[PDB]
């Protein structure tokens, strides 16, 4: 209705939803029949990189794939001229539980990402991008090697484009799965050709990556996001979500909805209006819900809770974050425990082990803790351990995923500790619910 | 709790089965540990019904194909694992009172390991 | 507390005043002035000369003023018609070049 | 004997004082610790001591 | 020079350094494990995280030695909160580390070993002491194999010194060795099988632990009990 | 080996730098992992010689990922997603029910040799749980025992996935279980 608002608005509408599942969307000619290339065509010709840096400045906008850094000030580490040229990596893996948002959109929109990173290509520029997919979508790799041939074909690619001399170029990179695999230096070291091992990181990859040549790596939804705002000004993006988040955002949802998956909503919507009224209520009693990616800590399912704002800096204010958007609602139909128990076996799976203190700590010791305690073979001396061994951790790590992987489990221990304390000290085996649903 | 017993027993097992198959293909054996508990046990009781904690079969190289290590006896979690070296494979065998002993749930045979064996021998096949 | 009139008088005169938090008292005194000083104290009422206890410091990790140092233990034997306990270290560098002092 | 009841017999400052040796069977930082006193032996602080005591021969 | 100050004593020493460098000038100390001489550091053993003032505080302990120096700095070190997480960091190497001791020949030189007993103590006058909140059954995984033959090698002995892999690296710029799977599943191998590098055998006295070992000498003597006699070699023209 | 089919290098050496050429390790993988539906140990020495690093480096390397096979593992390879959303949606339930059709344990191939096991992290197919993958060709949507035994019977019987279809449906890009 005004502006700056989210909620239900009849002036939203969504672009990177209002062509997909729309088929034929993998046909370049399809794509130009909804615009494309137009924009890049102009934006080489109109403006310098610098001036729609400011654009974007002005659009506030933030990361994406759990991160907020402004994208602003995150093309101010950048340098601009020193000779060599930069890179553009997409981070199109994410896998974790609650999230697959970036998923449909390389699976039914290719031409729309690569003319956004054509965009953003040139603003850091960057004459080669690669897009490190992971390489357990195939249809999505596929998809976008046929595109990197259109696009090539009609010219848009190649060293000219449109006569001008942005040569630009692109190539998929299929993955191989873990989590780790994203991580920015770990990354550089898997593409690179070699085992991922974060790296120091005071040096970034943005004053020097990829053989000394400074990377730039972005979500596929940040770089989604770069064509609206190209076309419809940063004004018409502020427009949209609150101040605090501003613009829309693949937020998804999983667990016993109606309909679960991503719905682009405006940000500032509450948890309320997306669970019920857009995703189709629930369907079960809720215990809780984990908000955002998953390593977001999990708040009881509790009605001002849900009044909240899904957002940014909002969840800050409940003392939590936002995570990739994906939600997770839990029923207490299953145990919280059980809930977390398969998280840490999910990320004792996933340790990179250079974080040391989570290799041997969790990795070794934290979940052991889980699995005597809710077999029924528990104390209440092992959670008061547990509890313990929590900050001796969570400091300091080589990679901040065991500080996040304990956020889940330390948040559930603020609140449903209580459950812990029970289900221990009696030495009881978890319940079982039939999962058929 | 007696569980223990039978785990152990199904412990020298699963051991003289090790040893068959090594012989049998005549493939290398190296018991690997003993017991902490045997060598700083000094008079307190010790009953245990063999006195080796680890052992596995190597390949001719000093280099294992299969480990198996049992869980000491005061040692929570009491189960037996086997590792197959460059594989991640990992298999945690548990007892299941009323049933026998169990990978994962499914009872364990002689000809399971065998099979488990031969493709790891064959495969991995370092040497 | 005989040991008092002692302490500010150290003090007067600079001495540097070593202890241990285990409640034991050294007194840094120079050579020459030793003798007299000590005098003094058997006067002030000090009863029993304990200990010498002759020091080499030839190699210590770290460094002190000299290398040979004697330390006098000086008591007040409280048990007898006078004393108050009064317990006492008195610690003289001494220089290794002249290995001399005026006895007790 | 009137005042003998049982108790430790010594400081139970593992740090300081050599530990149990019915219990090396169990814990790593034990047989650390044990192995460390019976060789090395500890390090006391830098200090001068002298405690005066009555002996039987004075 | 950049003016520090560690704890209570401040020292010039010119920048580019590590703050670790410093904090041993300085006479005060930290336990040590992946960073060494002669050695570009990496994060890994995290020993060397400490707080630092310059006057506010670190939310997060870096660790000192891979940061650089900054003037007016002041560095604590006699944390309370250090000491603690020492402990911690301690407890949670010592997790599978396997229990060896009286046949460990890396011994007397378990510099591990001599961290743990000086940084390390539970939290809490005792009156009852604590060793443990493990209780689980340890990891139990390779050893026994002749990695050459000049050299024994059984893994479980790793703290993950990756101290080695780095060497070939570095050093030789040769390289022979690697981790192999990941997380807690990991463990370094070779697939040369026998390393037919020319230089190789520094890395026994690399390994902070004993898996790396003259099996000419194992089962021989014991750490302590050797004279160890400076002398030059000649065997070569160096 | 690809000896004779270099042009695969040729073709991805392109898209890197001269000095680049690690990279190439990970398609060059992925590529015998198809043809091969594992590897064998000369394989790994081969591209190690192919990009003249060392066979040990190579190994590490290989072993860090969950893709990449080793043994005979049978023709169809059941990725079963266990995480959370899809144990949520009874992944439990079906991946103790797998198990025990086929009856072959984790680590077994089916003395057939048609099914290869594995459990597996997200799929990032949430909404769409509990899904499983066979191989890397797409994804085996919301299956239950009726449509996992459909599928399986199929397989069982010869056929390719895209030829014995689901009873039941799902929604597409926001999916819908009722
Ligand atoms: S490596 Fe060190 S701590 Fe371990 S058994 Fe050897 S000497 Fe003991
Ligand atoms: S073998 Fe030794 S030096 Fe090498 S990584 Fe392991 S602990 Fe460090
Ligand atoms: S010496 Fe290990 S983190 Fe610095
Ligand atoms: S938890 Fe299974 S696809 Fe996500």
């Amino acid at each position: 209705t005004g502006p700056i608002l989210s909620g239900l608005d009849p002036r939203f509408e969504r672009t990177l939803y209002a062509h997909v599942g729309k088929e034929g969307s993998w046909t370049l000619d399809y794509y130009l029949r909804h615009g494309g290339y137009e924009t890049a065509k102009r934006v080489l010709k109109e403006k310098t990189p610098d001036e729609v840096i400011e654009e974007v400045k002005r659009s506030g906008l933030r990361g994406r794939g759990g991160a907020g850094f402004p994208t602003g000030l995150k093309w101010s580490f950048m340098p601009k001229d020193d000779g060599k040229q930069h890179y553009l990596i997409c981070n199109a893996d994410e896998s974790e539980p609650g999230s697959f948002k970036d998923r449909y959109i390389l699976e039914d929109v290719p031409h729309l990402l690569i003319e956004g990173m054509i965009l953003a290509g040139y603003a850091i520029r960057a004459t080669v991008g690669y897009i490190y997919v992971r390489g357990e979508y195939r249809r999505a790799a596929d998809r976008l090697e046929q595109a990197i041939k259109e696009a090539r074909a009609r010219g848009y690619l190649g060293k000219n484009l449109f006569g001008t001399d942005f040569s630009f170029d692109l190539h998929v990179h299929r993955g191989a799965g873990a989590y780790i695999c994203g991580e920015e230096t770990a990354l550089m070291n898997s593409l690179e050709g070699l085992r991922a091992n974060p790296r120091l990181k005071p040096p970034f990859p943005a004053q020097s990556g990829l053989w000394g040549k400074p990377t730039t790596i972005n979500n596929v939804e940040t770089l989604a996001s770069v064509v609206p705002i190209m076309e419809r000004g940063a004004d018409w993006f502020a427009q949209m979500g609150t101040e605090q988040s501003k613009g829309m955002k693949l937020y998804q949802i999983s667990g016993p909805v109606k309909r679960p998956g991503v719905y682009e909503l405006p940000m500032g919507t509450t948890f309320r209006e997306l669970i019920y009224e857009w995703a189709g209520g629930p369907l079960e009693p809720i215990q809780a819900i984990i908000p955002g990616g998953s390593s977001t800590p999990p708040l009881p399912f509790t009605e001002e809770v849900l009044d909240t704002p899904m957002s940014y800096e909002h969840l800050q204010a409940k003392g939590s974050m936002l995570g990739t958007g994906g939600v997770i609602l839990i029923p207490e139909r299953v145990s919280m425990v059980d809930a977390m128990w398969n998280l840490t076996r999910f990320y004792a799976h996933e340790s990179c082990g250079k974080c040391t203190p989570c290799r041997e700590g969790v990795a070794g010791f934290m979940v052991n803790l889980f699995a005597k305690i809710g077999t029924g073979q528990g104390e209440e001396k092992d959670v008061e351990n547990l509890e313990a061994l929590l900050p001796l951790i969570e400091g300091r790590s080589f990679c901040p995923l065991a500080d996040a992987a304990v956020w889940p489990v330390k948040g559930s221990l603020r609140h449903f500790k209580d459950q812990y304390l029970a289900l221990a000290r009696e030495k009881r085996p978890v319940p079982r619910p039939s999962l058929w649903r | 709790a007696s569980s223990e017993r039978e785990l152990y027993e199904a412990w020298v097992e699963l051991l003289s089965w090790m040893r068959e198959y090594a012989q049998a293909k005549g493939v290398r054996f190296e018991k690997e540990a003993d017991f902490p508990d045997f060598i700083y046990r000094m008079e307190r009781p010790y009953d245990l019904p063999t006195t080796i904690m680890t052992a596995s079969l190597s390949d001719g190289l000093g280099e294992p194909f299969l480990l198996a290590d049992v869980s000491p006896r005061h040692a929570k979690l009491k189960r037996i694992g086997l590792r197959l070296p460059r594989a991640h494979i990992h298999l945690h065998a548990h007892y299941e009172p009323g049933k026998g002993l169990v990978t994962g749930k499914i009872p364990l045979t002689k000809e399971r390991f065998f099979a488990l064996a031969d493709r790891a021998r064959e495969a991995l096949a370092f040497a | 507390m005989r040991l008092e009139r002692v302490l500010e008088e150290a003090r007067a005169k600079g001495y540097p005043i070593e202890d241990n938090g285990l409640g034991n008292l050294w007194v840094v005194l120079p050579r020459e002035r030793f003798k007299e000083e000590m005098a003094h104290y058997k006067a002030m009422g000090f009863n029993f000369l304990a200990d010498i206890v002759g020091l080499d410091y030839l190699t210590y990790p770290d460094p002190r003023p000299e290398r040979f140092a004697v330390v006098y233990e000086l008591v007040s034997l409280p048990g007898w018609k006078d004393g108050d306990g009064s317990r006492f270290f008195v610690r003289v560098y001494v220089p290794e070049e002249d290995p001399r002092l005026p006895t007790v | 004997l009137e005042r003998l009841e049982p108790g430790p017999v010594r400081d139970p400052n593992p740090q300081i004082t050599p530990p149990p040796r019915h219990l090396l069977e169990t814990s790593m930082e034990a047989v650390i610790y044990h192995f460390k006193h019976y060789t090395e032996g500890f390090h006391p602080p830098k200090g001068e001591v002298y405690v005066p005591t009555e002996s039987a021969r004075g | 020079m950049v003016r520090v100050k560690v704890n209570d004593r401040i020292v010039e020493v010119p920048p580019g350094t590590s703050v670790m460098d410093a904090v041993f000038h300085a006479g005060y100390d930290v336990p040590l494990f992946c960073s060494e001489k002669h050695l570009s550091p990496i994060g890994a053993c995290r020993m060397c995280l400490v707080r630092i003032g310059l006057i506010q505080w670190q939310p997060k302990l870096a660790a000192s030695c891979v940061t650089a120096v900054a003037d007016g700095m002041v560095v604590d070190t006699l944390s309370d909160v250090v000491r603690e997480a020492q402990a911690g960091m301690v407890e949670f190497t010592l997790l599978n580390h396997p229990l060896d001791c009286p046949t460990c020949d890396k011994g007397g030189a378990c510099e591990l070993q001599d961290r743990t007993v000086e940084y390390g103590l539970y939290e809490k006058p005792l009156e009852l002491p604590v060793y443990t909140r493990f209780e689980f059954t340890r990891r139990h995984v390779d050893k026994h194999h002749p990695l050459s033959p000049f050299v024994i090698l059984d893994r479980e002995r790793c703290i993950h010194c990756k101290r080695c892999v780095r060497y070939f690296e570095e050093v030789p710029g040769d390289e022979v060795l690697d981790f192999i799977e990941r997380g807690v599943h990991t463990f370094i191998g070779t697939m040369d099988f026998g390393l037919p590098s020319g230089f190789s055998g520094n890395i026994t006295d690399i390994c902070p632990v004993g898996a790396l070992l003259d099996l000419t000498a194992r089962f021989r003597a014991r750490n302590w009990e050797m004279e160890e006699t400076p002398t030059t070699c000649a065997l070569c023209p160096v | 080996f690809f000896d004779d089919k270099q042009d695969f290098l040729e073709e991805t050496f392109a898209k890197y730098p001269p000095e680049g050429r690690r990279a190439a390790i990970m398609p060059l993988l992925r590529r015998v992992q198809q043809e091969e539906g594992w590897i064998r140990p000369e394989r790994i020495e081969e591209i190690a010689r192919l990009v003249g690093t060392t066979p040990t480096e190579v190994m590490g390397v290989a072993s860090f990922y969950s893709y990449y096979q080793f043994v005979p593992t049978g023709k169809y390879h059941l990725q079963v997603c266990a995480t959370l959303s899809c144990k949520l949606a009874g992944a439990e339930e079906l991946w103790d029910y797998l198990t025990e059709t086929l009856g072959i344990g984790p680590g077994e191939v089916t003395p057939d040799g048609l099914f290869s096991v594995q459990k597996v992290e997200c799929l990032g197919s949430c909404h769409t749980a509990p899904v499983i993958q066979v191989n890397d060709e797409p994804y085996v949507e919301c299956v239950t025992r009726a449509r996992l035994e459909a599928l399986l019977a199929g397989l069982r019987a010869g056929k390719r996935l895209e030829e014995i279809e689901l009873p039941g449906k799902c929604g597409h890009h926001v999916h819908e279980v009722e």
